[PDB]
DNA sequence: AGCACAGGGAAATGGTCTGCTTATCGGTAGAGTG
C-alpha cells in the first residue's frame, strides 16, 4: 500500500 | 505413538526455522509498475511475475481440447471446408456455401489453430498435460452464456464467420499486460498471452 | 584405443556444432560426418590418431568483423606451457582472432598465466576433451540461448531503463557461457517454455 | 519428516553433499525397449 | 547596498480543512508572513508544497 | 533397472503411455554418465543441483530446482501454484550461482 | 525524478487493489479533519463511508504518483483511474 | 581480644558450513654440471 505517494490535484479542488 | 510425538515436537521447529529463512531471502522481492519483479537493489528477478503476469489468486484449471485430439478429429472438429462441407449453412442463418473470402478467412484460422497444436505438443506440454491453471474460466463463461441467453441448439444463428474472427482477434488485441510501442513489448506481451490465446482459439473456433 | 578413437570423434563433432552455433561457417559435410569417415580421414594405417590432423578452423558466416577461429586438439595429454606458447605462436602465424585449445587431462596454472598475458592480442580458450564429448546445449532442460547483439543488448535495457548490474548474470565459467564463448558484458536472450505463458524470455548478462 | 522436511533443507541450503545422490539415465529409444540391452 | 534578487524554496504544511479553491491564496499569505504538487503526508493527512 | 511410464505422441497425433528402461543409481556422475554409449544424453538427469550447474549450466538449474522442489511439495498430495515456485527459484539463480538459503 | 507526459504513460489505467485502500484511508483521514467533503451526503457520520461514496462518483481530489524503477514517475488523477 | 561492617577481595584444580593457518608438492626455472 505504501508503493506509490499520494498528490491533491488542485484542479479539482477549483471545481 | 511415542515417535509420532516426537517426530511433531521436532519437525515445529525445523519448519519454523525454514520458513524465517525463506521470508528473510525473498521479503524485498516485489512486483513494480512496469510489470517487472524486482528486489530492493533493482535487480530483476523476472521480467513477468510468474511468466504471465497473473495473481496466483484468480487462475482457474482450464483443459486444452486440442491437445489430445488426434489429427483426424482435430480436423473434424477444427477444420471446415465450403466446397466439401455444406452443414455449415443448416445451423446458420445465411449460407456461406461455396464462398471464397469465407473460405480465405476459415483457411487462416486453420492455420493459426495448426500452428497454435504444433506449439502446444512440441513446445509447451509434449507430455500430453492438458489441464492448466490459466486466467477466466473460459469453459465457465460459455456454461453462463448458454443459460442466460437460453440458446436453443436448434436455432439458426446469425454470427457470420466473419463476425467470430473479428471478435476474437479484437479480444486478444485487448488482453493488454504490458503496455508499450516498442518491439520487445509487444514480444513479451505475445509471450505472456500466448497460451491464453491458444485457449482461446480452441474454445471460439467458427 | 578404439574407445579413445571415438571419444576424440565425438569431442570433434562436438567442436564443429560448437563452430556452426556461434556463428562460423562450417560446411553441412563436416556436421553430418560419421565415424568411420573420422577415422578415414585422421587415422593411420596401424589405426594409431594421429593428433598433429586433429586441428581445423572456420571463416565467419554473416560478422566480418570477427576474426577467423582456430581450433587445435592438444597432442600431449597435458598442456604446458611450452605448448601454451607454441599455440599462441600459431594463432600469430595466420592471423587467427580467436582459438580454442582442446586438451584431455589436465592444465597447468602458468600455462593459463598465459592466456591473460595475450588476452589483448588474442582471444583463447581451453577445453577439456570431457567436456566437449557431449554437446549440453543438446540436453533437454538446456533453453534456446541466443547471443544479443550491441544494439539489441543497448535496446534492451534502455527500454527497461536498466543499468547492466540489475540484469540477471551468467558466469564466465558457466558451460553454455563457454560454449557460446560469452565475454564480460555480453548479454544471452533465453527462449524457455512455460506452464504459465506458453513461452518466456530471460534475459542474462555475462558477468 | 530423501523426502520432506529434510529433502527441503537440502535443497535450500545448497548442500554440496546429499544424503541420495543419484542419476535417472534414460537410454536410446530402440534400447529403453529392450531388457537386454538396458 | 548590495541587495540581491535570488531564488528561494520553502516546504509548506497545510491542513485538510484548507483543501479549497482558496488553497493557493492561503499559502502565498502563509508565504509571506512566514508552488508544487501538495504530498499528502502519511499517517497525518497534511499535504507538503514546495 | 526399472520400468519409467512415459507418454510420447504416436504418429497420428494422440499421446500414448508406453514402457521405458531407465537406469536409476546410487552416487553421480553426470559428466562421464552421459559419455557412456547406448544412454541418452539429451535426457541424461540427475537430482543435484550443483552438478548440473557446473555441467549444464544456470538455466538447466533452475529447471532441476523447480523439478526437485515441486517432487517435495507434491509428494504428499499438496499443491503449490508454480508462481512461488518459480520465483524461489529465480531468486536463487538470479547472480548466476546458486544462492543458499542460509546465513 | 522526471515527470512522465500524460501521453507517454505506460502503467495500468486501472486503480490497484494497493492504490484503492490507500486512496480510500488517505480521504478519510483527510475527511475526519475536517476537510470539503465533494459530495452530497445523506446523514453519513463514518468518515470511511462519505470517502466510499466520494470515490464511487469520482469525486476524490487526490493523485497517484506511480514511480517506475529507475525514478521516472506517472501521475494519475483517482477520477481518470478506472 | 573477638566481631561488626564497610573496606579490600578472583581462586585449590576439575549439526553441516566457511575461513584461517600448514604441510605438502608438482611444474617449470634457473642454471651448475657436462
Amino acid at each position: 500500500t505504501g508503493a506509490f505517494d499520494i498528490y491533491l490535484d488542485q484542479d479539482m479542488l477549483m471545481n | 505413538g511415542r515417535e509420532g510425538l516426537i517426530d511433531t515436537a521436532v519437525k515445529t521447529a525445523e519448519t519454523g526455522y525454514i520458513q524465517r529463512r525463506l521470508v528473510k531471502a525473498m521479503e524485498d522481492v516485489m512486483v513494480r509498475y512496469d510489470g517487472t519483479v524486482r528486489n530492493a537493489m533493482g535487480d530483476i528477478i523476472q521480467f513477468a511475475y510468474g511468466e504471465d503476469g497473473l495473481d496466483a489468486t484468480l487462475v482457474e484449471y482450464q483443459v486444452f481440447d486440442s491437445l489430445r485430439l488426434s489429427t483426424k478429429q482435430f480436423e473434424k472438429k477444427y477444420r471446415i471446408d465450403l466446397m466439401e462441407d455444406r452443414s455449415l449453412s443448416l445451423y446458420m442463418e445465411n449460407s456461406i456455401e461455396n464462398d471464397s473470402s469465407v473460405q480465405d478467412l476459415l483457411d487462416e484460422e486453420y492455420t493459426q489453430l495448426v500452428a497454435d497444436r504444433e506449439l502446444l505438443c512440441k513446445f509447451i506440454f509434449p507430455k500430453g498435460d492438458a489441464r492448466w491453471p490459466l486466467p477466466v474460466n473460459v469453459q465457465r463463461i460459455i456454461q453462463n452464456a448458454l443459460q442466460i441467453f437460453h440458446l436453443e441448439a436448434k436455432k439458426p444463428t446469425d454470427l457470420l464467420p466473419s463476425d467470430i474472427i473479428n471478435g476474437l482477434n479484437e479480444l486478444i488485441a485487448k488482453l493488454t499486460i504490458f503496455r508499450g510501442s516498442d518491439r520487445i513489448t509487444r514480444d513479451v506481451q505475445n509471450n505472456a498471452t500466448l497460451l491464453f490465446q491458444i485457449l482461446l482459439r480452441s474454445k471460439f473456433a467458427v | 584405443e578404439e574407445k579413445n578413437i571415438v571419444r576424440v570423434f565425438r569431442a570433434w563433432k562436438t567442436a564443429h556444432q560448437l563452430v556452426h552455433d556461434r556463428g562460423y561457417g562450417v560446411s553441412q559435410a563436416e556436421l553430418d560426418l560419421t565415424l568411420d569417415q573420422f577415422k578415414a580421414m585422421h587415422c593411420g594405417m596401424g589405426r594409431n590418431l594421429d593428433r598433429t590432423t586433429l586441428s581445423f578452423y572456420a571463416k565467419p558466416s554473416n560478422d566480418s568483423n570477427k576474426g577467423t577461429i582456430y581450433i587445435e586438439f592438444a597432442k600431449e595429454p597435458s598442456v604446458g606451457i611450452k605448448e601454451m606458447r607454441t599455440f599462441v605462436h600459431t594463432l600469430g602465424d595466420h592471423n587467427h582472432k580467436t582459438g580454442i585449445l582442446i586438451y584431455a587431462n589436465s592444465m597447468t596454472p602458468s600455462a593459463a598465466k598465459i592466456i591473460a598475458t595475450v588476452t589483448g592480442q588474442f582471444t583463447i580458450e581451453t577445453f577439456q576433451e570431457s567436456d566437449l564429448i557431449v554437446n549440453i546445449t543438446h540436453h533437454e532442460l538446456v533453453p534456446k540461448h541466443i547471443l544479443l547483439s550491441p544494439d539489441e543488448k543497448k535496446e534492451l535495457l534502455d527500454r527497461y531503463k536498466l543499468r547492466e548490474t540489475q540484469l540477471p548474470r551468467i558466469q564466465l565459467a558457466d558451460p553454455v557461457a563457454r560454449y557460446l564463448g560469452l565475454k564480460r558484458g555480453e548479454v544471452v536472450k533465453i527462449v524457455r517454455r512455460s506452464e504459465t505463458s506458453g513461452r518466456y524470455n530471460s534475459y542474462r548478462i555475462c558477468a | 519428516l530423501t523426502l520432506g522436511v529434510p529433502r527441503l533443507k537440502e535443497i535450500l541450503n545448497v548442500a554440496k553433499n546429499i544424503k541420495t545422490p543419484s542419476l535417472t539415465i534414460y537410454l536410446m529409444p530402440w534400447i529403453a525397449a529392450n531388457m537386454d540391452l538396458a | 547596498m548590495p541587495f540581491f534578487l535570488k531564488e528561494l524554496s520553502l516546504t509548506i504544511s497545510l491542513h485538510p480543512s484548507y483543501f479549497g479553491p482558496r488553497m493557493q491564496d492561503y499559502l502565498k499569505a502563509k508565504l509571506l508572513a512566514d508552488i508544487d504538487k501538495g504530498r499528502v503526508v502519511p499517517g497525518q493527512g497534511f499535504a507538503e508544497f514546495e | 533397472m526399472m520400468e519409467h511410464k512415459i507418454v510420447r505422441q504416436i504418429e497420428d497425433g494422440t499421446f500414448e503411455r508406453a514402457d521405458e528402461w531407465v537406469l536409476e543409481t546410487d552416487g553421480i556422475n553426470l559428466t562421464e554418465a552421459m559419455t557412456v554409449e547406448g544412454v541418452d544424453a539429451t535426457r541424461t538427469y540427475s537430482n543435484s543441483f550443483v552438478e548440473i550447474l557446473q555441467i549444464l549450466g544456470i538455466e538447466a538449474t533452475r529447471s532441476a530446482l523447480l523439478k526437485e522442489l515441486r517432487n517435495v511439495i507434491e509428494f504428499d498430495g499438496s499443491y503449490v501454484n508454480y508462481r512461488h515456485l518459480a520465483l524461489l527459484c529465480d531468486v536463487m539463480t538470479s547472480r548466476g550461482h546458486l544462492m543458499a538459503i542460509t546465513r | 525524478g522526471k515527470a512522465v507526459a500524460k501521453e507517454d504513460r505506460t502503467t495500468t489505467p486501472y486503480m490497484t487493489k494497493y492504490e484503492r485502500a490507500r486512496i480510500l484511508g488517505t480521504r478519510a483521514l483527510q475527511i475526519s479533519m475536517n476537510a470539503p467533503v465533494l459530495v452530497d451526503l445523506e446523514g453519513e457520520t463514518d468518515p470511511l463511508q462519505i470517502a466510499m461514496k466520494e470515490l464511487a462518483q469520482k469525486k476524490i481530489p487526490l493523485l497517484v504518483r506511480r514511480y517506475l524503477p529507475d525514478g521516472s514517475y506517472e501521475d494519475w488523477s483517482v477520477a481518470e483511474l478506472i
